[PDB]
């Protein structure tokens, strides 16, 4: 069968039924955010019913809007055409109605930057509140009267097939020559992700300190934020005219990360632990990562690689 | 919020 | 892929042990280990989960006396006990699960013996 | 602590037999539970996940299912490789009960 999910309003006067939380870019396209509202016309004397998706962002705060996207009980005298194949079985299951929203490509994805131990509000980031109502005016002061709130997200996850190798070369001055690669294009939450780096010294001074990091890059647009996930600080020295070669390996995880105040996570829906946020494949948060290799010299050197930190499309169910 | 099943 | 755990033997009650669990093929903080145990004749019992990603779980009729843990440079996990008791007495294992996403407990080692 | 009620403790289920297992929780655990197999001392290994899934090792024969907070791991025709001891687990709540299992013999 199926499961899926059936917030009521407070008063019994309205419900809304969604499939599910999570609704998924192709990059060139975006899934309907769907469901259908059940309505009482014995209580309904107002005459109207209305269902509204809304791409909010949280941020004294600033609470914006970046879409907002409403729909028609009774029903519309045309739009019958976007019923989508899991609306039509709660029709079946059931007096309730579509609502439907399809948001437009080139639009954030679902991030919530973290909710920092000092701040108590509601956490920041993008959102997506759908809001199924009455209301008698569409300019009505909405009170909290028979709508009813519910969050969603849209999110992005690995690019299948394979690609191009994260391969990077930079010299400084003879040269002193730096190399470094990955072994796949994508990469996954929380595994090791092997760091090759060849270096040629032709230089008097000794390599003192080798880092590697796997850094955050989430760009903000209501900025972008910028931040180590992982990092191995090898004491490896590449010796004064030698060649050198050695494979590292890091892996990123939520767990040290807690701390950092203001990274981003995948999307909670109330206060639910997540992965760090998967990479965008724009207004709102657009979030990639990169490995980063350096060499400190007795003078820093470095090369910064595309790394795409990701989650395997998950193919049995969304995270919970 | 709460859970429910299809068809 | 394996798991294989070592450290079972015989103790007389109040003692201590440290049991441990090699794995290969995966990794720590992609996946959360377990232990649980098959007490003789008897059915499995939940003793301790560790969810690596995360920064641990074990159960009241363990708690404060087993203890989980894992280094991760060399794929591992331990299970230190204190206080052991008589009903203690059983064969142990380790376990790891998908974290991303918990999945349930996929493969398991070969199993080791404790009797106290 | 949700009593995972598992049942029956034991069962002989011949060869063919359509092997299924009833699990009752004291409390709604949504569908968060996995299936195990044991055999005798050693490992015991994944089934079923997400209370249906089926995982990767695991033949086709074995089958997840659920109505309410009733869970039931199912054998679509057991055959003489099977015999084990089969547990029960919800894993939505601490502690992750497994249920004390269901011996299976010829």
């Amino acid at each position: 069968g199926t499961r899926v999910f059936k917030k009521a309003s407070p008063n019994g006067k309205l419900t809304v039924y969604l499939g599910k939380r999570d609704f998924v870019d192709h990059i060139d396209l975006v899934e309907p955010v769907d469901g259908v509202v059940l309505v009482d016309p014995e209580y309904l004397k107002e005459r109207r019913v209305y269902v509204t998706l809304t791409c909010a962002f949280r941020y004294l705060t600033f609470r914006k809007d970046l879409f907002v996207a409403n729909v028609q009980f009774p029903p519309a005298p045309e739009d019958k055409k976007p019923l989508t194949r899991l609306q039509e079985r709660l029709i079946k299951k059931l007096h309730a109605y579509p609502f439907t929203f399809e948001i437009p490509p080139n639009l954030p994805c679902s991030v919530t930057l973290q909710p920092g131990p000092e701040d108590t509000g509601k956490a920041c980031g993008v959102d997506y509140e759908v809001k199924a109502f009455c209301a008698e005016n569409l300019e009505e002061k909405i009170h909290k009267r028979n709508s009813v709130r519910l969050v969603i997200r849209k999110v992005q996850y690995a690019p299948e097939r394979p690609g191009p190798q994260p391969t990077a070369e930079t010299t400084r001055q003879k040269p002193l020559h730096l190399e470094a690669s990955l072994d796949k294009e994508i990469y996954y939450h929380g595994e090791p992700i092997s760091v090759n780096v060849h270096v040629t010294n032709n230089t008097n001074k000794t390599v003192k300190k080798i880092k590697i990091s796997v850094r955050q890059y989430a760009d903000i647009c209501l900025a972008q934020y910028k931040c180590p996930v992982a990092m191995e600080e090898a004491d490896d020295t590449v010796a004064p005219s030698s060649t050198f070669c050695k494979v590292y390996t890091l892996t990123p995880f939520l767990a040290n990360n807690r701390e950092k105040r203001g990274l981003a996570l995948d999307g909670k829906l109330k206060h639910e632990d997540t992965n760090l946020a998967s990479s965008t494949l724009i207004l709102g948060i657009i979030v990639s990562y990169k490995v980063k290799v350096k060499l400190v010299v007795s003078s820093d050197v470095a090369v910064e690689l595309p790394f795409t930190l990701m989650h395997p499309k998950p193919k049995e169910e969304p995270p919970h | 919020t709460v859970s429910t099943s299809l068809g | 892929v394996q798991l294989v755990e070592s450290g079972g033997g015989l103790v007389q009650p109040g003692g201590s042990l440290r049991l441990s669990c090699a794995a290969s093929g995966f990794n720590v903080y992609s996946s959360s280990i377990h232990w649980v145990r098959q007490a003789p004749g008897k059915g499995l019992e939940w003793v301790a989960s560790i969810s690596s990603y995360y920064g641990t779980y074990y159960a009241d009729s363990v708690k404060g006396r087993f203890t989980i843990s894992a280094d991760t440079s060399k794929n591992t996990a331990y299970l230190q006990m204190n206080s052991l008791r008589a009903e203690d007495t059983a064969v142990y294992y380790c376990a790891r699960s998908r974290q991303f996403w918990y999945s349930g407990l996929d493969y398991w080692g070969q199993g080791t013996l404790v009797t106290v | 602590d949700i009593q995972m009620t598992q049942s029956p403790s034991s069962l002989s289920a011949s060869v063919g037999d359509r092997v299924t297992i009833t699990c009752r929780a004291s409390q709604s655990v949504s569908s968060a539970v996995a299936w195990y197999q044991q055999k005798p001392g050693k490992a015991p290994k994944l089934l079923i996940y997400s209370a249906s899934s089926l995982y990767s090792g695991v033949p086709s024969r074995f089958s997840g299912s659920r109505s309410g907070t009733d869970f039931t791991l199912t054998i679509s025709s057991l055959q003489p490789e099977d015999f084990a001891t089969y547990y029960c687990q919800q894993y939505k709540y601490v502690p992750v009960t497994f249920g004390q299992g269901t011996k299976v013999e010829i």
